[PDB]
């Protein structure tokens, strides 16, 4: 949907962009950054849970009527080191797949949501943004990021405006 | 009068991999994998470790010449070995038993040396204190410090009847060595008997040499071998010695005092005085991340070892500008 | 997670936060100040990179070391944590208890 | 966008709840909860069939002198039981993840389903609940669960009806 | 007029975790780990096991007095010792290749335990069943019941010669021991020689063994030792027992019959007549879940053990009332 | 939505279907199909590097006395062959699901690509196909796929006919 | 006009498996799992194996007769052993450190047979060349090819001297044997007295041995039993033979040119002159596909082993006409 | 992953592609030529199965076989390989240097 990412927008992650005739700017939506931030810290704190530490790991000496059980514990140490470098690649990719995605869910997700909020009273331009039917002033700006965006106060002007479509 | 949703992006160069695309650029990552060190042999959690130099453990343990400086040591975290160190058995002779010792000795954490039979007053019948140029030290020849060497008095050699009662309240290390000449001349001059035997026996050990006497292969000069045993010692177990030839008697012992998290390893790297909690044969690792690849041997608690190159997360978005 | 940490007409005053809780030794940590909430310096993990606030105008020199995982702010305040290697206000969600 | 579930819906995973003339209830849907239970049977089978059984893990015994030959075979079962244990937790949480995941799918193409057979006949609610622009019996409901609404003929009050709004 | 769609909730408790989320409560899940047990031995698969009770596997075997009550067990399912097995060797020694022989027997599921060598009959010229005050029953002197000491009669120990065709058709684990006085007068007044040898030799064994005659520390209270042996002899095989003097002659054998799924566990728990498919030497974890974290010593088909305190799996919906 | 697969399309995995009044039949999508098997291409190079080759795994002997060391080389080699057919399915698994979500991803993608083309100018089906309230005759056709579909040029005559409806 | 979008449909059924559903049917799929093979025995990069046939690896080291075409080989990729490979030690006796010298066997690529000791002048005060039933050639009696046995002459056994330097720049690996035979007669008339000796040493091995008379069973039709030692000269060591007796003294040593990549495998498979890559006691695999479940036994750069029937992939859509 | 390849009045020429890259051997291969550019020929992993276009009307026996991994034409040119055994030219992704 959208284009690209923002390179001016700093407070986080997901964030809006808006302009009107009193200003523009950017701006982050804090509750969805931290609710995807608490994720990603799971995903570390259980990485770091699930490897346990390795202990002293020091070789042994063998003597030179002792070849078999000298090939046995290399055999051992490869096949762990190989079992165990697997797993750790493996898991990174795992978890940077699903990390990815999750990061497009929240974007679409918070998409969704100015939609909803506005319940379709502005119309959709593709590109991932959006074109009021009304004048909405800071007041209304800062009223879509809150949550709490009152449809019926412009849908007056909002159906009036819709006749010269 | 526009509204609209976007994401975050930034001049980051990080790449990562994922199942579908490789060399994705992520604006936020955390590598997962330690390879930075400084390179030094530090002590782990406020204990010195041992470092022989020199020596190697065949040559502390029996006291070579050279490891004359190691026996004021108490305790240590964990014992160091150089590539360079090769002065172990200065007399030819094989050590039974030997990588078995060494295992042991990776679980002590301490240890007291203690005269465990007089040179002065328990051999009154015999010549005590032999030497051999293949030890030298200081331009002189001379022998082990942790065993003693019988020889005849006056034309004698009577039967050897010593004993020893471990009091201490742990496990005692005794190591003695048997001689094995390279003719009956060489025999017969030092014991006095072309036959002789020596037998070792406690509560948990039992067991018997002879010699043996054939021309053989000139090693560091000498065509003579002295292979060297030991044993462990439980508390209150006595351990009794018998021998009419061919014994190179215990002298020093050691207790010793088990503890968990040591080990042996070869390094090449100096000492300093520095704290660390996690330790390579190479230097030391100052990170929390899960992983490293700077060497599979460790002491301590340390992150695992993997081949790979480069372990990196995602904690952040795919990097589009 | 967590984080712990402990004025006049004149000079300025040392302060430091110091990492409580599982491995926190893994994040960035940063200082807030509240007379509304706002931010006034960061550091990264290894202390690679530093930032700060504009009032800050590159003063203020901020630290990091082993000993106790503290760091250092010298020459009501809350230090927090966060996984994100930036300064801002949005990225952090783990809180002190206020000095 | 379904704020939590219903606790009056004593059978099925999923169903419908309404309300008209002629009274109010619950009811399961047959087809979506036999996929769900037949998904999610999948996923229990081959968690039991992928796992073999551990046949005869008794000890072993050394000597004195055999510190290394035992110190090996510890090396070998607590790799062995470290391996094991982060497979199966991760494994568990894999099949958890996937299952939430297929449940909210299998909900969706639910919602999805009923809007295309009611083919744009009635309003739609956030909270995932439509309201029709004529009158629904039972019949009319049956018949949206049949998947077979009768569109043309409902259709012919709605082409004035709507205009309502 | 309003239809619309939902799903299920209900006043459960249960939790899971998933890789984003933690401690999220559930409809339904399943418990995927076991953490329980009837604390019991049981009948495994129809068959009982092996009660070792004061004596351990060298006890059981060499026929210790303290445990006569096993030599009328002849098959089983698997060996169950205690902690609190001691009665092994009553008289002090080495038994060579113990760990060995324990693992040989953690695959026999019967034996047939039966007279190698008639005592009445198959020593006529020498004193059959000497008795020692470190083995003794019901307050007497006493001695093993599968080893027969052998001594001098009419002030002579001839040259033994004796040997055994397995004729059974399987595999036949044969037991000896040699003595070790600790004096001179001791090998005197038993076997009349100072000089003796024990040979052993087979189509696959071949062993000589010397007396070696020391003072040694009192362990059980007695100063000699005796060194216990075994092999085991393949069909149709013949072993030949040669001795001039220190022989501890076999008197019973076992016939082995091998199997599988068998073993040795230590356990203090008791016995019932219950049917089981899973035993821990704790308790039968006779569930069917995947995982347990009770115990990892099995016998039999048992679930597959993880550190694990919980694996919990969803099969229900998330809820939300 | 989409009622099944073709086939009549030979060529490419994600295709278009048109018919007007001076020709009919199929066309493939190259820009989807390559990129397509670039991934695809990249799992296969993925599986295949990450799995190390078993260089040499001769067996070995042991003596009468040493079934000790036997055992614990047996427990090793099942061991580790246990681990790596569990790795091998598991993976197998996680592929196929990423891949038949990738493949069902790419075709709603391209779905919502022509949708946004056409943006109404078009009585969207359920079946997944469009069907236009003008004329679009070949020059027409090919541009929709070419991703150059002017939208005045084909939008305003259509007002009427869409109306009459 | 009219517009569609859709997916390809194929009359192609392959079957695939996911982790919610079973048997889903795809369009295209790759299989990762390889299950055909060659099956012949081929050559790995240019060097045929040693196909050892008849023999097995002792037989091979100490040259029994059956075997002796063999002896014209120098270099190789991989053993080759056969089900039926029965001639070994032609002569009963314990081959000691048999699965070591089989395990150093196992890295070397090439060896030189070459004469250590000459016949002809390098025991000159004894008789050489004893022949036994045990080994027949062609019907009549034979011994083996890389060791000699040595005998009395007129009367006597002088003591032997002989010692070998090793001026070659690789390992020789030495072999030799002590005879133990079956009675007091049978030394007396080969070797003229009852106590005898043999002493091997070198610059790191020290051994003596003594031979044990008595009564055996009989094996391949001997009494008798010869004990068959090795040891590996390091390059410029030198190796010194002493005894009074009782030596099958060494005529032919390998030079050893150590390697990698080398193995032991049983194969009942027949040669080709075709060339591989990887080779398994089945035959060679001709695909680079990562898994295979052929066999565990791997020599070359073969494909991982699994006990998966299939392993298939999706690389193409669903199938749904 | 690469593919390395290498006219008269009469009868025909011989061409061949030899695989190069990391273990092409796993993909299918199959030729093109541009005057634009078409398919030609191409042939699955293991030689189950060929396909040809129409010109070919079934003559120009393709093989592939053991040496350096090569394939064969006979009674600028192209060679690609897909992993896709299919002759579709949407496949190909990797191509030769022409000749
Ligand atoms: C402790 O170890 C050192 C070596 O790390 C021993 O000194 C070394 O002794 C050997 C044998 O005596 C020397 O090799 C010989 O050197 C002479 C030349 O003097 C040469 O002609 C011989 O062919 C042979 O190669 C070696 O050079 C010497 N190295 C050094 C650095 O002195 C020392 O004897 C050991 N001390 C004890 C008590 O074990
Ligand atoms: C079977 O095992 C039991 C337990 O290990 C043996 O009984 C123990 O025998 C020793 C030696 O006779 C006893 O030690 C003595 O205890 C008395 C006091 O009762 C003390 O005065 C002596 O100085 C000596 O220390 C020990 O108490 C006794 N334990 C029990 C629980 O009775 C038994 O001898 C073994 N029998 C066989 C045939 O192996
Ligand atoms: C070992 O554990 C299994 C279960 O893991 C036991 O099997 C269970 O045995 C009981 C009877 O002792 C069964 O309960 C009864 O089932 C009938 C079914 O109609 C029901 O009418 C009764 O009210 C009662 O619930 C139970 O079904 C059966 N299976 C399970 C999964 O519980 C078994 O008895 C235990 N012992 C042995 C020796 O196997
Ligand atoms: C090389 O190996 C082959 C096969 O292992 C040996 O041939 C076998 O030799 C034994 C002993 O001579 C034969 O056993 C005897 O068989 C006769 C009946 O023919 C029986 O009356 C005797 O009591 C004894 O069991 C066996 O039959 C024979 N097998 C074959 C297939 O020839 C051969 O002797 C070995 N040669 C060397 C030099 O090691
Ligand atoms: C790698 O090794 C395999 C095994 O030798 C080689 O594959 C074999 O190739 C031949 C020739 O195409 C196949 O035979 C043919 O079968 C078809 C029917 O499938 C038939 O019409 C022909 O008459 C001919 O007989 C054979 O099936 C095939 N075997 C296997 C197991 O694939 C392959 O050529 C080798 N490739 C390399 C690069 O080493
Ligand atoms: C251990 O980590 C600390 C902190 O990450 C390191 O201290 C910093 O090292 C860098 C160079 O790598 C210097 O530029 C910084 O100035 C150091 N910090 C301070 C506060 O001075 C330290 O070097 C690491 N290694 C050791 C052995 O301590
Ligand atoms: C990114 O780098 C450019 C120079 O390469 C610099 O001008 C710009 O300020 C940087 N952006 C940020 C956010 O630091
Ligand atoms: C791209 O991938 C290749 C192959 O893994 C790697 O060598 C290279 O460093 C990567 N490039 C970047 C910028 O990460
Ligand atoms: C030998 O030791 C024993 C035991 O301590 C002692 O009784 C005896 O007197 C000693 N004899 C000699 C000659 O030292
Ligand atoms: C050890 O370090 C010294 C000094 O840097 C160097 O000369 C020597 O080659 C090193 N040896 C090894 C084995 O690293
Ligand atoms: C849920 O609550 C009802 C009463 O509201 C109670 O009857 C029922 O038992 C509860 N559920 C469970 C599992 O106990
Ligand atoms: C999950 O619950 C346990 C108590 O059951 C608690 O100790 C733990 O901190 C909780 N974790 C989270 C992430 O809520
Ligand atoms: C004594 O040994 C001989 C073998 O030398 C044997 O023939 C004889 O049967 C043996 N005697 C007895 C009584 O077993
Ligand atoms: C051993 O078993 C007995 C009898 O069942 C019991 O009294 C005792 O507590 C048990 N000991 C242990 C350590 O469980
Ligand atoms: C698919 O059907 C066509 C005819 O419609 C046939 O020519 C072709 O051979 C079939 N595919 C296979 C693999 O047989
Ligand atoms: C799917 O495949 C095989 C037979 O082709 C069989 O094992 C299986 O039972 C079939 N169905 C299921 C659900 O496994
Ligand atoms: C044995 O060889 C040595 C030389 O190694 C020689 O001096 C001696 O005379 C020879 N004979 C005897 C009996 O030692
Ligand atoms: C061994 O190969 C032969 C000859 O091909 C064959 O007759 C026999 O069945 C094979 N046996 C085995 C066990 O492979």
């Amino acid at each position: 949907f959208i284009e690209g990412g923002w390179t001016g927008m700093i407070d986080g992650w997901y964030g809006y962009h808006w302009q009107n005739e009193q200003g523009s700017g950017y701006a982050a939506d804090q509750k969805s950054t931290q609710n995807a931030i608490n994720g990603i810290t799971n995903i570390v704190n259980s990485v770091i849970e699930k490897m346990n530490t390795q202990f002293t790991a020091v070789g042994k000496e063998f003597n030179n009527l002792e070849k078999r059980m000298e090939n046995l514990n290399k055999k051992v140490d490869d096949g762990f080191l190989d079992i165990w470098t697997y797993n750790a690649e493996l898991l990174v990719l795992l978890i940077n797949e699903r990390t990815l995605d999750f990061h497009d869910s929240n974007v679409k997700n918070l998409y969704e949501k100015v939609k909803n909020q506005l319940r379709n009273n502005a119309k959709e331009i593709g590109n991932g943004c959006f074109e009021f039917y009304h004048k909405c002033n800071n007041e209304c700006m800062e009223s879509v990021k809150n949550g709490t965006y009152d449809y019926p106060k412009y849908s007056e002007e909002s159906k009036l405006n819709r006749e010269k479509i | 009068d526009t509204i609209c949703i976007g994401y975050h992006a930034n001049n980051s160069t990080d790449t990562v991999d994922t199942v579908l695309e490789k060399n994705v650029t992520v604006t936020h990552s955390v590598n997962l994998l330690e390879d930075s060190h400084n390179g030094k042999l530090c002590r782990l959690k406020g204990i010195a470790p041992l470092q022989l130099g020199k020596c190697n453990i065949a040559g502390w343990i029996l006291g070579n010449p050279e490891c004359e400086s190691l026996l004021s040591e108490r305790s240590w975290s964990y014992i160091v070995e150089t590539p360079n160190s090769e002065n172990g058995t200065c007399f030819p002779g094989d050590f039974i038993d030997y990588e078995e010792l060494r295992e042991q000795l990776s679980s002590v954490s301490s240890f007291e040396r203690f005269e465990i039979f007089s040179k002065e007053s328990s051999w009154p019948k015999h010549t005590t204190g032999g030497v051999t140029a293949a030890c030298s030290h200081a331009g002189k020849s001379s022998f082990y410090r942790n065993l003693l060497w019988l020889t005849e008095k006056d034309g004698s050699y009577p039967n050897l009847n010593n004993s020893y009662v471990n009091k201490k309240g742990k496990e005692v290390l005794v190591l003695w060595g048997v001689h094995h000449p390279s003719n009956i001349k060489d025999q017969q001059t030092l014991y006095q008997k072309e036959n002789a035997y020596v037998s070792v026996v406690s509560s948990n050990y039992n067991r018997r040499f002879t010699p043996e006497i054939a021309e053989r292969p000139k090693v560091r000069g000498q065509a003579g071998r002295i292979n060297y045993y030991w044993t462990l010692l439980k508390p209150g177990d006595t351990i009794m010695f018998e021998a009419n030839g061919n014994l190179i008697a215990p002298w020093y012992a050691f207790a010793l005092s088990r503890g968990f998290g040591s080990g042996i390893i070869t390094s090449n790297a100096s000492m300093h005085e520095c704290d660390t909690k996690c330790q390579t044969p190479q230097g030391a690792i100052n990170s929390s991340l899960p992983f490293q690849n700077i060497h599979p041997i460790t002491i301590g608690e340390c992150p695992k070892y993997v081949r790979s190159t480069k372990l990196r997360m995602v904690t952040g978005l795919r990097n589009i500008p | 997670v967590q984080l712990v940490e402990s004025v006049q007409p004149g000079g300025s005053l040392r302060l430091s936060c110091a990492a409580s809780g599982k491995y926190v030794n893994l994040m960035s940590l940063g200082w807030f100040r509240q007379a509304g909430l706002e931010a006034v310096a960061a550091i990264s993990f290894d202390g690679k990179k530093t930032y700060y606030a504009d009032s800050v105008k590159g003063r203020f020199t901020i630290s990091r070391d082993n000993s106790k995982n503290t760091l250092y702010l010298q020459m009501v305040y809350y230090c927090a944590a966060s996984v994100v290697d930036s300064l801002g206000v949005g990225f952090y969600s783990y809180w002190g208890q206020g000095t």
